[PDB]
């Protein structure tokens, strides 16, 4: 899926 | 004026001094060596304040660590754990990026448009 904030 | 100048597709080095705060951008990709792409830059965050990253940039490495082929979780780890001064090498890869976001395509200057 997927998006991650860093 | 600026918007029908081609966006450079060559690799750039970007140094971001964020202390023990967030970088202020989100990434997508990382399945099967697909690559890691910036999807969202937070307004006012360190990545925005740099002026040198945009959505559609590929993260090619972080502090010397090569991420072209990283998994998503291991890219995110690298990014969060990279330390206070974070040296990114990015390359704008708008066609590749555009296949992650709905209804989005790349115009003649290489800017990503979403209809």
């Amino acid at each position: 899926k997927k998006e991650t904030p860093v | 004026f600026l918007g029908e100048e081609d966006i450079p597709r060559e690799p750039r080095r970007i140094v971001i001094h964020r202390g023990s705060t967030g970088l202020g951008f989100n990434i997508v990709g990382g399945e099967d060596g697909e690559g890691i792409f910036i999807s969202f830059i937070l307004a006012g965050g360190p990545a925005d304040l740099s002026g040198e990253l945009r959505k559609g940039d590929q993260i090619l490495s972080v502090n010397g660590v090569d991420l072209r082929n990283a998994s998503h979780e291991q890219a995110a780890i690298a990014l969060k754990n990279a330390g206070q001064t974070v040296t990114i090498i990015a390359q704008y890869k708008p066609e590749e990026y555009s296949r992650f976001e709905a209804n989005s395509r790349v115009d003649s200057s290489g800017r990503i448009v979403t209809d």
